[PDB]
């Protein structure tokens, strides 16, 4: 299948209280396998799996000191924003930076993608040709024109559909034994009554990977939608993801109501009935 | 601009009274990124405990897992506090099994 | 590994 390399940038500032926070983390598909917090004590890029930590000595003095700099960027767009935006110094401001390239089962290269947020909004993005800059405001616009005149684009892209591709292919061989594993969802299905005359019936979804799912409810063929509860997806905490809907029933009627479990581990999607 | 955090308390294998197991707090959604996040056991807050390295959703909203090696016993309660800028009091979500 | 180059905003 496809596969995925993604970084992921914070920085927090924090006015009278020192320096930025700033934390980065790696990302190949949903495995991460490296990290950087400013309030950590080693202050160096720490592997966070098995099959990074191969990597030589140079490379963890590259990613160490490039991520040290992209926080001193941070640093200097933090203040370089709050002008932009006519805010004052007193408040605490946020810069969002992801980042990554995909790549087919057979390594071809699919697409990259760059987008940067302040205040978890939208702020400038690269497109998908990796040759041009969408600005979500007027003050953003700024970036991009600052962008545009140094040819940033033509740098970044080299990196997305070049550097980024050849990294990826290099750790998806690496970590062959455990970022190629598909686990399929184990699926079965609960019922709580809430009274005399309802009950819950809850469809679980557990120790799958990766993340994507989905999961619907479904009654007489006529699809339920806004009566059904559905949790965010969430980490099992051993590499493996969770996940429910609930729907409220009368009782008796549980037969009318079916569960629809999607994921690409499963050969066809299973229909789940109480 | 600020986005509550939305918390699921739960277990990663399906509880069992005396073998020993894993409690997760997920805090999701939430927007500024600082918060405060303790794993409950009888009122009391869990001294061992490990969170995620911070990373965000595609609409920019943080998500973080809280979790720490526990045995859980029918007596014991357990629950996850979390405290935001958009909450006037922290938040108590108590562990259900069902859930 | 990620991208070492920047451009400030």
């Amino acid at each position: 299948g496809s596969h995925s390399m993604r970084y992921f940038f914070t920085s927090v500032s924090r006015p009278g209280r020192g320096e930025p926070r700033f934390i980065a983390v790696g990302y190949v598909d949903d495995t991460q396998f490296v990290r950087f917090d400013s309030d950590a004590a080693s202050q160096r890029m720490e592997p966070r799996a098995p099959w990074i930590e191969q990597e030589g000595p140079e490379y963890w003095d590259q990613e160490t000191r490039n991520v040290k700099a992209q926080s001193q960027t941070d640093r200097v767009d933090l203040g370089t924003l709050r002008g932009y935006y006519n805010q004052s110094e007193a408040g605490s401001h946020t810069i969002q930076i992801m980042y990554g390239c995909d790549v087919g089962s057979d390594g071809r290269f699919l697409r990259g993608y760059r987008q940067d947020a302040y205040d978890g909004k939208d702020y400038i993005a690269l497109n998908e040709d990796l040759r041009s800059w969408t600005a979500a405001d007027m003050a953003a616009q700024i970036t991009k024109r600052k962008w545009e005149a140094a040819h940033e684009a033509e740098q970044l892209r080299a990196y997305l559909d070049g550097t980024c591709v050849e990294w990826l292919r290099r750790y998806l061989e690496n970590g062959k034994e455990t970022l190629q594993r598909t686990d399929p969802p184990k699926t079965h299905m609960t019922h709580h009554p809430i009274s005399d005359h309802e009950a819950t019936l809850r469809c679980w979804a557990l120790g799958f990977y990766p993340a994507e799912i989905t999961l619907t409810w479904q009654r007489d063929g006529e699809d339920q939608t806004q009566d059904t509860e559905l949790v965010e997806t969430r980490p099992a905490g051993d590499g493996t993801f969770q996940k429910w809907a609930a729907v409220v029933v009368p009782s008796g009627e549980e037969q009318r109501y079916t569960c629809h479990v999607q994921h690409e581990g499963l050969p066809k999607p299973l229909t789940l009935r109480w | 601009i600020q986005r509550t955090p939305k918390i699921q308390v739960y277990s990663r294998h399906p509880a069992e009274n005396g073998k020993s197991n894993f409690l997760n707090c997920y805090v999701s959604g939430f927007h500024p990124s600082d918060i405060e996040v303790d794993l409950l056991k009888n009122g009391e807050r869990i001294e061992k405990v490990e969170h995620s390295d911070l990373s965000f959703s595609k609409d920019w909203s943080f998500y973080l897992l809280y979790y720490t090696e526990f045995t859980p016993t029918e007596k014991d309660e357990y629950a996850c506090r979390v405290n935001h800028v958009t909450l006037s009091q922290p938040k108590i979500v108590k562990w259900d099994r069902d859930m | 590994a990620h991208h070492g180059g920047w451009t400030t905003k």
